[PDB]
RNA sequence: GGAUUAUGACUGAACGCCUCUAAGUCAGAAUCCCGCCCAGGCGGAACGAUAGCGCCGGAGCCUCGGUUGGCCUCGGAUAGCCGGUCCCCCGCCGGGGUCCGGUGCGGAGAGCCCUUCGUCCCGGGAAACGGGGCGGCCGG
RNA sequence: UUUGAUCCUUCGAUGUCGGCUCUUCCUAUCAUUGUGAAGCAGAAUUCACCAAGCGUUGGAUUGUUCACCCACUAAUAGGGA
RNA sequence: GCGGGAUGAACCGAACGCCGGGUUAAGGCGCCCGAUGCCGACGCUCAUCAGACCCCAGAAAAGGUGUUGGUUGAUAUAGA
RNA sequence: GGGACGGGGCCACGCGAGCGCACGGGGUCGGCGGCGAUGUCGGCUACCCACCC
RNA sequence: AGGUGGCCCGGGGGCCCCGGGUGUUACAGCCCCGCCCCGGCAGCAGCAGCUCGCCGAAUCCCGGGGCCGA
């Protein structure tokens, strides 16, 4: 089985390379394993870019296969893919481990001091929901 | 401080590259599980590139001759031993590190395993050829142990049906205290998602 | 080159609901069920409809050497839903000039004596595929019948019956013996 | 020559010098694929010198100038008539492609002959080489890439990155 | 209370293939694994710990049963995270897949 | 006795017909390989009998060196998988189907558990079924 | 596995023809095992494939390797170290 | 004499006082064995004897509906 | 000729006297700290043994 | 025309897509030509840290690592 599509007008992230992490969408096919991508709004411009760089989402936009730089703007602002990108379940972690490579000694030092606390507290209650299922089957 | 490694869909040139050199580099390897190694090329290639190997015996007395080994374990042993120096003192101080099992032992089943991807058939080869096992063919070259380690590679895997069973159950008892507890734990958490570890 | 997309559909009727978990098709109705798995070929089964009224296989990015994979498995279902729906009769004669051909079936259908072959004394126990019910036929005068419904269990064993009684060391030009294979029938008739 | 890198793509006019007989000659032009503006020159003497009496010491190289793309973001199906020698006997060829510039195309068509024919570099004599409509493309691997609505899907996803994770636990993902 | 350096395995001296050069011995950095991020590791003193049978001094101690080989970091080698060392005496043979210590404290950060 | 060569056949496309073949499947031999048979490795095992000797917790002396936190476990698929419902049919809780959630794997090894400067007062929180030291059984 | 051509190594020495005895090896297969085509009806015979595990003899004359002839046989195949 | 061609009187690089630092040549970078642990780029190829680098240690005429390209005319909404 | 208040660049504008910094005819400190009598500090070479090449 | 508003024939779902045909910007869009100061403006081998080059009398400043002091 198959979801996610190749198709005109279709939204992908770019994994790795010159342009690190941004959304782009699909113009054209080229060929069997190359491409005419643009991106206006996330600071691209338009160039040729091949699918071993690009993994893939459920996002889709009206416009012609050749259709030139506007009529991606005006799909684009439309549908606010911006925000419904920033609003998934898939980019909320990446800022979670830039967040985790950005980590200051002492904001590890506050974690060191919140998990030894805090699990501490899940094992007193697990001791309890143990024999909370013990004191009806015994 | 002790590699484990599976057997399982990797390669055979490209697991003894991996590992002839992370012995030299001090650190004991241990590969359990090497009837489940398949090769490239197809099965009947194979056989006849083994067989071409067991007719070469020394003429005057063969006992002298090379030892045709035909465990799958002392053939992952002996395609090691070529990518070493197995003449001076720091191979015969590495081969001692190396430790090879048929099957899985009782010492090395209660310890999580690790799996190198670079050396997988699914990745490494085009999904439109054939590849060959290895324990079928030591069976089919003279191995005579299929039907005692079927058996107990039987009995291991009811006992982690089992394991998982109860790894499971406390792992549902513990999102549910976690489900209730959260009134007193709001405050240990709105300081972990600021530093990324609940995303 | 590399063709993009190629495809072909299957009707089904009506007395047959067929399914699929992962690759591996099951098909039951008038006369059981059946099973055979596609693990090797690496295609897409997909079933389109509502009452499911017909079927479609793709293969996306192939060569010519597995184009040969979109019509060669509609013919194994096809013959999926003949074996479940009709079943297969295999009639088989046989051929004698001189001496008498003697055929005598052993365990009620699952199993084949042959005696008196060319005068050799040496019966050949003969044993069919589980799967197969054979049968001595009626109102003809030397005739089998073999009965079932998966066909790759009927044509290898019609086929065993058909080499187990060859000729050693002479003219096959001239000695003209066996039971061969006449004709290739379903058990009822639409 | 060394087809190395990308092949640029230079426009060239040159003459031979004028003499007390003939007080003005002609000029010559041709369009040579290049990878810098040296063996261009060196190209340019051995097609003028295979169809008229000119050479080196008796001529001089007037022009010698890239040539941009008039529209480097379109997509533009070429065409491109070969000619090539061999082994034994010399052959015509006709082959298309798609691709932006012509020196993309060329830069294929140098890689593709040294795929499916061992034709070296220095056995190549471009002709021509013509973009064309959608209609009049001959060979099967253009023309099907001739829909409005083409759709197709990214099947096995082989992973890379095979070495960073060198010793992980969990056996990968190849659907995507 | 902890450690305060680095691993590094010991991993061959700066050898063609039909020679050797001794004064140059090369060292893996578990961690790194790029030559990119080497220069972090540029200019630090590393060590060379082993211990022996008589007794000697010890700055701050009494005289133990150990001994040391200083050295220092200079460039690096190869496009994997393979660097370079220049100890002061050349080392043993007797230590190859054996463990030295990296310091860091010569930092430029 | 097993796996198969040579060769002989089945279903079945490429080539709307065909065809032993390209994917899959069957029978098959003085050959190959194992048994029966002969030796038993700087390879191990179980059981005994144990002469100033062994089963059990003190300051000291010679030597041999490498280490400077641990991870206590499903099996497997890759043109697919993971978890809750076992509301419901079946097996003595298990799998099968329906359905609900994730799916560039967050119930993530890019990971998780432990964290070592010492003590004395005074409170706020969290424990109260708690922390530590000895008599009743197995995992095997 | 024939004879020739050449002259590189050994002439302060590599013991030089045949046979007896004795192990092993190759296949370009005479016979036996399993299989195809015939101007193959059976019986006989010729042709080819996988195939070298097992066999391939007793005697007169000659210094003989070579030859020639009498018997038996399943077959009296050819050679190297 | 030296680095490379596994090995080697002549081939390819290069010609020497004893030593530190750097860079290269012919060559090479899965492991032995210093170096790709590049998200290397485009394609052809399945062998029951694949194949793999000047001098070099081996091989052909003819054949093939095994495949990938190509060339000339004669049947294409002229149902061929 | 200014155009009736115009900004930046010109090594243009036969005994002058004293002082100092210096990317200047090949490195100095006018800078320091812990170890030392029967168990330890130095000695490459010369003796035995192990290892890489 | 690398076949879209519509229009029109055909089959699926609880209007929508995917089907094949007709014809000119259609309730999508592209391309070619004339003129409006090479139409107007930013900018310029582009800090949209990669659409495509050669350079420095038309080029200068900081910082880091190593070895050596005759
Ligand atoms: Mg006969
Ligand atoms: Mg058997
Ligand atoms: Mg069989
Ligand atoms: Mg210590
Ligand atoms: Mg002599
Ligand atoms: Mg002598
Ligand atoms: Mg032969
Ligand atoms: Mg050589
Ligand atoms: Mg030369
Ligand atoms: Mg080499």
């Amino acid at each position: 089985v198959f979801r996610r599509f190749v198709e005109v007008g279709r939204v992908a992230y770019v994994s790795f390379g010159p342009h690190a992490g941004k959304l782009v969408a699909i113009v054209d096919v080229i060929d069997q394993n190359r491409a005419l991508v643009d991106g206006p709004c996330t600071r691209v411009r338009r160039q040729a870019m091949p699918f071993k760089c690009m993994q893939l989402t459920d996002f889709i936009l009206k416009f012609p296969h050749s259709a030139r730089q506007k009529y991606v703007r005006k799909a684009w602002e439309k549908a606010d893919i911006n925000t419904k990108w920033a609003a998934t379940r898939w980019a909320k972690k990446i800022e979670a481990r830039e967040r985790k490579a950005k980590m200051t000694d002492f904001d590890r030092y506050k974690v060191m001091k919140a998990k030894k606390m805090r699990n501490r507290i899940i094992k007193n209650e697990v001791k309890k929901l143990q024999r909370a299922a013990l004191l009806k089957a015994s | 401080q002790v590699l484990v490694l599976d057997g399982r869909g990797h390669l055979l040139g490209r697991l003894a590259a991996i590992v002839a050199k992370q012995v030299l580099l001090g650190r004991k390897v241990v590969v359990v599980r090497c009837e489940g190694i398949n090769i490239s090329g197809n099965f009947y290639r194979n056989k006849l590139k083994y067989l071409a190997f067991l007719r070469k015996r020394m003429n005057t007395n063969p006992s002298r001759g090379p030892y045709h080994f035909r465990a799958p374990s002392r053939i992952f042993w002996r395609t090691v031993r070529g990518m070493l120096p197995h003449k001076t003192k720091r191979g015969q101080a590495a081969l001692d590190r190396l430790k090879v099992f048929d099957g899985i032992p009782p010492p090395y089943d209660k310890k999580k395993r690790m799996v190198v991807p670079a050396a997988l058939k699914v990745v490494r080869l085009k999904p439109t050829r054939k590849f060959a096992y290895l324990g079928r063919l030591a069976h089919e070259v003279g191995w005579k142990y299929q039907a005692v380690t079927a058996t107990l590679e039987e009995k291991r895997k009811e006992k982690a049906k089992i394991h998982y069973r109860k790894k499971k159950q406390l792992m549902r008892l513990r999102k549910q205290a976690e489900k209730n507890v959260e009134k007193k734990i709001s405050k240990f958490t709105d300081v972990l998602k600021t530093h990324g570890l609940l995303v | 080159m590399k063709t993009i997309l190629s495809n072909q559909t299957v009707d089904i009727p009506e007395n047959v609901d067929i399914s699929l978990k992962g690759r591996t098709v099951i098909v039951k109705g008038p006369r059981g069920t059946l099973r055979r798995d596609f693990n090797h070929i690496n295609v897409e089964l997909s079933l389109l409809g509502k009452k499911k009224k017909r079927l479609r296989v793709d293969k996306w990015w192939g060569n010519r050497k597995e184009l040969a994979t979109v019509r060669t498995i509609c013919s194994h279902v096809q013959n999926m839903i003949k074996g479940v729906t009709l079943g297969f009769r295999y009639k088989m004669r046989s051929v004698y000039a001189h001496f008498p051909i003697n055929v005598v079936i052993q365990e009620n259908g699952s199993l084949v004596e042959i005696r008196n072959f060319l005068g050799e004394k040496y019966i050949r126990r003969v044993r069919m595929r589980p799967g197969v019910a054979c049968s001595v036929s009626q109102a003809q005068k030397d005739e089998l019948v073999l009965e079932g419904n998966d066909i790759e269990l009927v044509s290898n064993s019609a086929a065993l019956i058909q080499q187990a009684t060859t000729v050693k060391n002479k003219d096959i030009r001239k000695f003209l013996d066996g039971i061969y294979v006449s004709e290739k029938g379903t058990v009822q008739q639409a | 020559m060394k087809a190395s890198g990308t092949l640029r793509e230079y426009k060239v006019v040159g003459r031979c010098l004028p003499t007390p007989k003939c007080r003005t000659p002609p000029l010559y032009r041709m369009r040579i694929f290049a990878p810098n503006h040296v063996v261009a020159k060196s190209r340019f003497w051995y097609f003028v010198s295979q169809l008229k009496k000119m050479k080196k010491s008796s001529g001089e190289i007037v022009y010698c100038g890239q040539v941009f793309e008039k529209s480097p973001l379109r997509v533009k199906n070429f065409g491109i008539w070969l000619r090539y020698d061999s082994r034994s006997g010399t052959h015509n060829m006709y082959r298309e492609y798609r691709d932006l510039t012509t020196a993309g195309a060329v830069t294929q068509c140098y890689r593709d002959m040294g795929a499916r024919h061992r034709a070296r570099a220095h056995s190549i004599q471009i002709m021509k080489v013509e973009e064309i409509a959608a209609s009049k493309c001959r060979r099967p691997a253009v023309k099907q890439f001739h829909d409005s609505k083409i759709k197709f899907p990214l099947p096995h996803r082989v992973l890379r990155r095979q070495h960073k994770p060198r010793f992980t636990t969990k056996r990968p993902n190849t659907f995507f | 209370s902890g450690r305060l350096w680095c691993k590094a395995i010991f991993a061959g001296y700066k050898r063609g293939l039909r020679n050797q050069r001794e004064h140059t011995a090369l060292l893996k950095i578990e961690g790194v694994y790029a030559r990119d991020e080497t220069e972090f590791y540029l200019g630090k003193r590393c060590a060379y710990v082993y211990k022996a049978k008589n007794n000697t001094v010890t700055p701050g101690g009494k005289p133990n049963k150990t001994r040391v080989i200083w050295g220092k970091v200079t460039r690096a080698h190869g496009n994997s995270g393979m660097v370079r060392a220049k100890f002061r005496s050349n080392l043993p043979a007797k230590a190859i897949g054996h463990r030295i210590r990296v310091m860091l404290y010569p930092s430029r950060i």
